[PDB]
């Protein structure tokens, strides 16, 4: 984006009574996540992990302990409801990673300050047999 | 409440028989691989998938409904038919007990005559196990043309029922307005249905099956009997037999009932002379049981502005424990068919299981307890049917979670907290199955253990280490001991399994008292480790099936689904579907010792031939030593009770021999699509593609391998039809020739 | 004879398996009355059992020790000892009708795939088309051979490989 | 017990030649040194030695169960 | 059960025994040193293997020598 | 610890990352495909190897393949 | 003694289909181009392409054990 | 009717009517012609 948003670790949450399919003891230790997005209104909306909750007007925010539970939320609130989240990464040290909008535009759109990565010049298969690399790993790369 | 119909939706024509795969958006382009064929067959009946509209969904089910009506009644009437024609029923009528029932005689072509064995009574025959023969003789049926008239009767109405079927939905189908009257689906169904049908056949067991069944009891013969319909125009015919009906109807209007005590009773057991219920009797359980219903029919409040609403009802029984509760169902249950199917399918199986029970400790049609192999048939039956309709409920109800489920109408409601202590829920039900695996099986483990090893004073038995069902033994004790103090009114008890002397018809005991021991204690207990395990399977399919923490969107994959992918170490057999498919496994492994269970206790414990000493058991009564030990249930009822199914070629039974053979086949032959996988098939195909490109001769229609839920649902299938045509061979081989 | 097989017109054990199957007939014949169906019925299968043995002993077939009839499968020794029906003959009476069904299921595919929607034709078949090949293939061993010489049997190296 | 052991020993060595020969095919095979031979000449057409194949299974499987099951009819 | 039942049904549920080994009171202060989860696809075709192999050879053994050894002939 | 190649033949249909719930996959621009996009795969430290991106390739064989190997626990998508 | 020979042979030709085709097919199939790339022993490909569960040369050798001890059982 | 003769050109329509021409001749040579195993 412009500029990373840095982290507001204290805005109200959902209205959501408890489950179970919340954070063990690895959030702690090692790492978890947190998403953050802005609602217009009061609304209702199904969890990844236990049942439903009611967001709030206004910033929102969850902990979760997985990637997959984040965006599986984006791609229901952006199918949805419309809006634009973005979620960080926590780590037990207290630092902080700004991750999926990393540029700003979300990653189904081209943007001009992106650069390749893991890019082979070549076709599917054309590429050398096993016995070539055979004391060494790598036959892809 | 009213009525409302849409006419003339659908224009009834050929047209589209001849596109098949028109109801579904992509198979009505057509077909390039040979996948869309059987995408065809399966998504045919899935009214959901095929359009969003609640409406049309509902006038495809409610006419398809008649089509299944249609289908059993020509199923019905041909019994009826079949067993007028080609049977022996009255040559059975006037000697039951030594002749054999029979219907489905075979014709001459290769080999094949064989099979219709020297039943008796100048006839020749398969001998049949399905209790007909009982149940036309406890109403009065004495001749042929009787059970032709019922089989025209039943293919009449079967016309009307498939075509109301075109009707309902062709030319006039109801709107979705009507079928969300469910207040007076209960009131007409309770009433109507349940409360007329019953004393209507009270009717019939009042005016007919009585006097017909107490001449035939009392040595009359058929021929002579005088015609149902002289017992209704006569009333001095009868009231010979009862002399009640002399009175006619002053007795009921003036509240005075005593006086139809003569054929309105409530002895219990069972009569001497047929082993089964008094007929008296059942004609006074199926009038109470219409006045039960009746009253129950004008409960809600469809019109008039009495009664209650069901919506009211669940809203108000709240607490705190629970939050909002019971509030947002009748929104689910009016919108849902699924949800329905569930709970329906529930305690329409759990009642077949009832039945199953019920029957053979009160055996209410006349000469049953006596052919054993009819008295198997009708439990090993309405067993396994509500095996299957049991595990369709945790599909049917996994398919609402996945579909029908709407977080906003639920929020803090029943259905919402229960997903929100689901893992409390698995986790202490895991703990149960391990317990109960180990304290249960693994107390045979020991008892063969011990046994190898020389030391049987060590084992679980009656001689020994004694577990004995402390509770169920105090519950027969009062149920026999009931007649003295708690129902003093009545004459006997319910059935003799409680307590009481034996019951012999025909030189063979129809029911005698059962003792529970410590064998039955270590069974009893083996089928709650199977109950609780198959409800593990089905109910984290449930809770599950929208989301985890493996795979926090299933719901957008949908109900049946493979795998998401080789990732996070495997998602193989994730899904919901993959859950019922390896329920019906369990499914299959409880019911199978429920059955042996049956076998095995009733052979050796209550079934013989009674002599001047005593009874004969068949098996000699070794259910109290042998069945403590695993070796003795393949000993002594598999090696042993196998000679007759074994022995079979040569003689009438040699179908059972063969279709022992052929169902071990058909399960071995599953175990190639359970194992392997569509990934080598697929590959194995593209060489046998190129000789037949090669010769100029390949389908246009591109060979594809078959899918992999297919590859699993072909597998149970083709398991479970070997598993238990098995025994359908092995019991029914093994009882015709008793012991 | 052959293989130290006695033929079953000559053999004890063949007649002594006749005379038993007779006997569980006559036995099961004693129940019912002389003008019953059922009595009829058994006669009738008492008739077939007496037609089916003689007629095997007549046809020149070999039984061995246990009384049972044996088949022979070399042509050398079946046509020297007498005894081409039984496996021999047979074997052509198959590929004529095996043949018959792939001359016409190849005529069916090679025809409907020269016409627009070839695969509406699979799942909807043309019966006019199927049924004038399916009677005129008596003579495919004649096509078969006329499009061998020929060479439009095969296809040549226009075919997918994997590699 | 002689006749068992070596026999089922037999059947699991077996299985091993083609397992052990599969992995040569994979890690130690290089086609342009052998080009032409053999061992290329067969795996070029491969499709009709799976075929071929598959109608011994076949052939032996339908007639033989079929004639068991002749008899034991 | 390796064969027929595979990983994705069982992964879910030590999930959920981890859930309790966590929540109850005592037991939580005892952690394992490597995190458990369930058996790989291609570790249970395996492991199913020997179980089936181990059965088949077993049970002949045992017949073998018991059906030829009572009988001495 | 996977490994995510793409190759010359992708055209920039953008299905492979939309599919990918874990956000490894990005989109960036190019001068080989008329739609001047190309893929990318930054992250495949946070992959979980569900071969959902190959699934949604339409060409003729995948320009996306994902080739598995060592595990770890942002892998094995483990909660704990 | 002739039906069982001949039940024999339809062993020893279809142990001999599954573990030569998991032999030729090892370094390619029309399913999976390059399965040469990957190795003999992987769970599968995805559920893409319409399913490739079991493609891997080391599940054909896992199938093929149940018929070398049907063979020779 | 053109597509009623269309619905009855379908694959398993036909399918019946050839199951019940090779079954019933096959019968029919066994109900007559009992027990053929050698061909003269
Ligand atoms: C001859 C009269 C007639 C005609 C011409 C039509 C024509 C039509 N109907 Mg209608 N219908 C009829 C009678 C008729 N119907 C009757 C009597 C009923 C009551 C059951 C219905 C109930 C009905 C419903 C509920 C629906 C239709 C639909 C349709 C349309 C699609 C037809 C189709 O897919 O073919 C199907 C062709 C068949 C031959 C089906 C045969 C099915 C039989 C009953 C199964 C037999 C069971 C078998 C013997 C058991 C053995 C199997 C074993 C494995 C157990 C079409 C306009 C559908 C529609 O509106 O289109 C979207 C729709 O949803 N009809
Ligand atoms: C008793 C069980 C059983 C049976 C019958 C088969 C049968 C077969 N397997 Mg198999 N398999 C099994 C268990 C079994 N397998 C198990 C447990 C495994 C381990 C996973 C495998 C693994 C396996 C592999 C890996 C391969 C096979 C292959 C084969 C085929 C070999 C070719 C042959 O002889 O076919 C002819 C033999 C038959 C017995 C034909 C069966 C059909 C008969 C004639 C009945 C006909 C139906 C009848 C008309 C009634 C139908 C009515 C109904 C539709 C209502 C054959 C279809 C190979 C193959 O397909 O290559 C060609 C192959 O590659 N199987
Ligand atoms: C007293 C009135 C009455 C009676 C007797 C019934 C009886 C029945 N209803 Mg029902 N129903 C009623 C009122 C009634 N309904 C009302 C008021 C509504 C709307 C609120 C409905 C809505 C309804 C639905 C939506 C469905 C049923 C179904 C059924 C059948 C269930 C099948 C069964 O259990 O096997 C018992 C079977 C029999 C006893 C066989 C008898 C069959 C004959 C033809 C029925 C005769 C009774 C008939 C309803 C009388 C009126 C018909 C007349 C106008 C021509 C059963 C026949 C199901 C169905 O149609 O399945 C086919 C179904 O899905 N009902
Ligand atoms: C009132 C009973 C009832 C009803 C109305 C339905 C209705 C439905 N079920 Mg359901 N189900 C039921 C009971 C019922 N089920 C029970 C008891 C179980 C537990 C076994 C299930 C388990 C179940 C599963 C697991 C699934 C369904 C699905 C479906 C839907 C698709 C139907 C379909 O594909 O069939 C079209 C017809 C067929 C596929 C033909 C069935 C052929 C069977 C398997 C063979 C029968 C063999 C025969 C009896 C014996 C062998 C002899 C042979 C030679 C002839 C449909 C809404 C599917 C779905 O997508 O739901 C949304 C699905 O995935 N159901
Ligand atoms: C005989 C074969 C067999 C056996 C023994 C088991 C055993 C088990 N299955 Mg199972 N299963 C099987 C076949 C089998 N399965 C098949 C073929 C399928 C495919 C449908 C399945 C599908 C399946 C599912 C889907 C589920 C199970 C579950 C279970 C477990 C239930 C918990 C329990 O009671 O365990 C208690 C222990 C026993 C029953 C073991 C009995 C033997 C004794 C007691 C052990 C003795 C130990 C000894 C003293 C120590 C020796 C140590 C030595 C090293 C010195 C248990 C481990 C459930 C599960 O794991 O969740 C709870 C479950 O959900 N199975
Ligand atoms: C693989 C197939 C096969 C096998 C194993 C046999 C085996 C046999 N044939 Mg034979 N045969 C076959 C096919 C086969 N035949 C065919 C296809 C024909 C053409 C119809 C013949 C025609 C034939 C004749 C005419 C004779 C035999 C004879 C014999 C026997 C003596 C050895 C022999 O052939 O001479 C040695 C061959 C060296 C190459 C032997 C049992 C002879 C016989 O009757 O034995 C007593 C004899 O006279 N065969
Ligand atoms: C009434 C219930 C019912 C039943 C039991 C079936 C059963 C079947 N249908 Mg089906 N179908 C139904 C209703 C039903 N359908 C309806 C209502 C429609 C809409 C009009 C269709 C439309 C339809 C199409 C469009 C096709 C089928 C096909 C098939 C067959 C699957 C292909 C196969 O495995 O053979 C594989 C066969 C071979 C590899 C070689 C040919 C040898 C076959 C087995 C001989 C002929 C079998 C014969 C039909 C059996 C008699 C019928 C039987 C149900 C009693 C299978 C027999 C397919 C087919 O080709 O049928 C044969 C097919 O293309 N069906
Ligand atoms: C490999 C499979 C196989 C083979 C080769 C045979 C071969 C034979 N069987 Mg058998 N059978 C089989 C499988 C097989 N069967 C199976 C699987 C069963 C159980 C379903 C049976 C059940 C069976 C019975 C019950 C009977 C036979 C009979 C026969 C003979 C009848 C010849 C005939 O139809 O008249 C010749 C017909 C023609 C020449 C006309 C066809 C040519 C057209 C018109 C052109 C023949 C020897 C009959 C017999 O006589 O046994 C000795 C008999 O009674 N079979
Ligand atoms: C068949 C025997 C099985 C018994 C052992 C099973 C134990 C497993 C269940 C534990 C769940 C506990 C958490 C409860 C869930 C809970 O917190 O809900 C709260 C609920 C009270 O609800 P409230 O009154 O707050 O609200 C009810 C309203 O919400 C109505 O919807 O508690 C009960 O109903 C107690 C149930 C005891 C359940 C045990 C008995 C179940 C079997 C019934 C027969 C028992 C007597 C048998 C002797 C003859
Ligand atoms: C065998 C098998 C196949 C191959 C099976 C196929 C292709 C099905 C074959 C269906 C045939 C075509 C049905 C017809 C069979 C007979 C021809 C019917 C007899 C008809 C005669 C009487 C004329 C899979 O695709 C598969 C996929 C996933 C897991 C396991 C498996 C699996 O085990
Ligand atoms: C039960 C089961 C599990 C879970 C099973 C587990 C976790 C049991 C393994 C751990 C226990 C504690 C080991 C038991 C000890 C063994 C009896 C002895 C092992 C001896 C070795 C050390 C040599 C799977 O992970 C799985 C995966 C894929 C397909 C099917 C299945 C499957 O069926």
């Amino acid at each position: 984006p412009w500029k990373q948003p840095e982290l507001d670790p204290d805005t109200p949450s959902p209205i959501f009574g408890g489950s179970t399919g919340g954070l063990l003891r690895k959030a702690q230790v090692e790492e978890f996540y947190v998403i953050t997005w802005e609602s217009p209104k009061e609304q209702i909306f199904e969890m990844p992990t236990g049942g439903a909750a009611i967001m709030r007007k206004g910033p929102n925010l969850l902990k979760f302990a997985r990637k997959e539970q984040c965006m599986a939320l984006t791609t229901q609130l952006r199918s949805k409801f419309r809006q634009t989240p973005c979620f960080y990464r926590v780590y037990a040290d207290g630092k902080v990673q700004y991750l999926h909008p990393k540029d700003g535009v979300y990653p189904e759109k081209v943007n001009a300050g992106r650069v390749g990565v893991n890019q082979n010049m070549r076709s599917i298969g054309k590429n050398v047999d096993p016995i070539k690399v055979v004391k060494f790993t790598g036959s892809e790369p | 409440v009213k009525i409302a119909v849409d006419r003339n939706p659908v224009e009834t024509n050929f047209e589209k028989w001849a596109k098949p795969g028109h109801f579904s958006r992509a198979l009505a382009k057509g077909p390039n691989t040979t996948t869309w064929i059987w995408n065809l067959h399966a998504d045919a009946h899935d009214f959901d998938n095929h359009t969003s509209d609640l409406e049309e969904i509902s006038r495809k089910v409610f006419s398809a409904h008649f089509g299944q009506l249609g289908i059993i009644l020509i199923w019905l009437s041909g019994m009826y038919f079949h067993g007028a024609r080609f049977s022996n029923y009255e040559g059975w009528l006037s000697d039951p007990t030594h002749i054999k029932p029979s219907a489905q005689v075979v014709w001459p072509i290769v080999g094949q005559e064989i099979l219709n064995g020297d039943v008796g009574g100048g006839f020749q025959g398969i001998q049949i196990t399905s209790g007909f023969f009982q149940l036309w003789r406890a109403s009065g049926i004495t001749s042929e043309l009787q059970l032709y008239s019922t089989a025209i009767g039943g293919l009449v109405l079967a016309a009307a029922c498939f075509f109301a079927g075109w009707f309902h939905y062709h030319k006039a189908a109801p709107k979705l307005e009507w079928f969300q009257n469910v207040e007076s689906m209960l009131n007409h169904h309770l009433a109507g249905l349940l409360g007329l049908g019953s004393l209507a056949w009270a009717g019939h067991q009042i005016h007919v099956s009585l006097p017909v069944n107490k001449l035939l009891d009392a040595g009359v013969d058929p021929k002579e009997i005088p015609l149902p319909h002289e017992f209704l125009l006569n009333q001095s015919i009868i009231a010979d037999l009862y002399p009640s009906f002399s009175k006619g109807l002053a007795p009921f209007f003036t509240l005075n009932w005593a006086e139809y005590s003569d054929f309105l009773t409530f002895k219990g057991g069972l009569n001497p002379v047929t082993g089964g219920l008094w007929l008296s009797d059942t004609a006074h359980h199926h009038l109470a049981i219409a006045v039960l219903f009746l009253v129950a029919g004008h409960q809600y409040r469809t019109n008039w502005g009495i009664g209650h609403s069901i919506k009211d009802i669940l809203e108000s029984h709240k607490g705190p424990f629970t939050g909002n509760g019971h509030a947002g169902l009748y929104e689910i249950l009016t919108t849902s068919w699924h949800a329905q199917l569930a709970i329906n399918l529930a305690l329409f199986g759990s009642l077949s299981i009832i039945v199953a029970h019920h029957m053979y400790a009160m055996p209410p049609y006349p000469y049953l307890a006596t052919d054993y192999g009819t008295q198997l048939s009708l439990f090993t039956h309405h067993m396994w049917i509500g095996g299957f309709c049991v595990v369709g409920a945790g599909a049917h109800a996994a398919i609402f979670m996945v579909r029908d489920y709407d977080p906003t109408n639920n929020y803090n409601n029943l259905l919402d907290r229960v997903i929100r202590h689901r893992d409390a829920i698995i986790s202490h039900l895991n703990w149960v199955s391990i317990f109960l695996g180990f304290h249960s099986f693994g107390l045979y483990i020991h008892n063969d253990t011990m046994s190898a090893l020389g030391r049987p004073q060590d084992m679980f038995s009656d001689t020994a280490i004694q577990l004995q069902p402390v509770f169920a033994q105090w519950i027969q004790n009062t149920h026999f001991t009931a007649p003295q103090l708690t129902a003093p009114n009545a004459l006997a008890a319910t059935s003799l399994t409680w307590g009481g002397d034996v019951v012999a018809v025909g030189g063979k005991v129809a029911m005698m008292p059962i003792a529970l021991g410590t064998s039955d204690f270590l069974v009893h207990h083996i089928h709650a480790f199977t109950i609780h395990v198959t409800v593990l399977i089905l109910l984290k399919g449930v809770l599950f099936a929208r989301s985890s923490r493996l795979i926090p969107d299933k719901a957008n994959l949908g109900f049946r689904f493979p795998c998401d992918g080789p990732g996070r170490g495997g998602t193989c057999q994730v899904s919901a579907w993959d859950h019922v498919f390896l329920g019906l496994f369990w499914m299959y492994n409880s019911l199978s010792i429920v059955i042996f269970h049956f076998s095995w206790k009733m052979q050796s414990d209550v079934w013989g031939t009674v002599t001047d000493s005593g009874v004969s058991h068949i098996t000699g009564g070794n259910f109290a030593q042998s069945a403590n030990t695993i070796n003795g249930w393949l000993r002594d009822f598999l090696w042993a009770q196998s000679s007759q199914v074994i022995q079979s070629y040569g003689s009438a039974l040699s179908a059972y021999g063969l279709m022992f053979l052929g169902a071990h086949f058909v399960w071995a032959f599953s175990l190639m699509f359970l194992f392997s996988g569509r990934g080598y098939w697929q590959e194995l195909i593209e060489s046998i593609v190129w000789a037949h490109n090669k010769l100029r001769v390949a389908p246009s229609i591109q060979p594809r391998a078959l899918s992999i839920t297919q590859g699993r649902a072909v597998g149970v299938a083709h398991y479970l039809l070997g598993g238990i045509a098995t025994t359908w061979s092995f019991f029914l081989a093994r009882i015709i020739a008793v012991g | 004879d052959i293989a130290g097989l006695t033929p079953c017109s000559e053999s004890k054990a063949y007649n002594k398996l006749e005379r038993k199957e007779l006997k569980v007939l006559d036995k099961r014949l004693k129940q019912y009355e002389p003008g019953s169906a059922p009595y009829l019925a058994l006669q009738a299968t008492k008739e077939r059992t007496e037609n089916r043995f003689k007629t095997y002993a007549k046809q020149g077939l070999l039984c061995g020790n246990d009384g049972l009839p044996h088949l022979i499968s070399d042509p050398g020794l079946a046509l020297r000892f007498n005894h081409a029906g039984e496996v021999f003959i047979p074997t052509f009476g198959f590929l004529y009708v095996a043949g018959y069904i792939g001359h016409v299921g190849r005529q069916y595919i090679i025809l409907s795939k020269e016409d627009a929607k070839p695969t509406d034709k699979e799942i909807i078949l043309d019966v006019p088309l199927a049924l004038k090949l399916a009677f005129q293939g008596w003579a495919w061993p004649l096509a078969s051979i006329q499009e061998l010489r020929n060479g439009s049997l095969l296809e040549k190296d226009e075919n997918i490989t994997v590699s | 017990s002689l006749y068992t052991h070596h026999q089922y020993i037999a059947g699991f060595i077996m299985c091993g030649a083609f397992a052990h020969g599969a992995i040569f095919f994979i890690r130690d095979y290089d086609p342009e040194q052998n080009k032409g031979n053999v061992l290329a000449r067969v795996l070029d057409h491969k499709e009709a030695i799976i075929s071929h194949l598959s109608w011994v299974s076949l052939f032996l499987g339908f007639h033989t169960l079929g004639l068991y099951v002749h008899n034991d009819v | 059960m390796f064969l027929i039942s595979w990983r994705g049904y069982w992964q879910e549920l030590i999930e959920t025994l981890v859930w309790a080994h966590e929540k109850t009171p005592l037991a939580n202060l005892v952690y394992w040193k490597d995190k458990p989860v369930a058996l790989s696809i291609v570790q249970a075709r395996l492991v199913g293997l020997a179980h089936f192999s181990v059965g088949y050879i077993f049970t002949y053994a045992a017949f073998l020598i018991a059906s030829t050894a009572g009988r001495f002939g | 610890a996977h490994v995510v190649k793409i190759y010359d033949t992708c055209i920039g249909c953008t299905q492979c990352v939309r599919a990918c719930p874990l956000d490894v996959l990005e989109m960036v621009p190019w001068d080989g495909c008329k739609a001047a996009q190309m893929a990318s795969s930054p992250r495949t430290e946070d992959c979980v190897g569900c071969k959902r991106c190959e699934t949604a390739c339409p060409t003729d064989f995948l320009s996306v393949r994902v080739y598995l190997g060592n595990e770890s626990t942002r892998s094995l998508g483990l909660a704990y | 003694d002739f039906l069982v020979h001949h039940a024999i042979a339809l062993g020893l030709h279809t142990t001999t289909l599954i573990l030569v085709k998991g032999a030729l097919d090892a370094r390619g199939s029309k399913l999976m181009p390059d399965k040469k790339d990957f190795g003999y022993s992987f769970p599968c490909d995805g559920p893409g392409r319409g399913g490739t569960c079991d493609i891997s040369a080391y599940d054909a050798f896992y199938l093929a054990v149940f018929w070398m001890l049907n063979t020779i059982g | 009717m053109k597509d009623f003769t269309t619905y009855l050109s379908t694959a398993p329509v036909v399918g019946l009517g050839w199951a019940i021409f090779t079954s019933g001749l096959l019968i029919e040579i066994n109900r007559f012609f009992p027990d053929p195993l050698v061909f003269s």
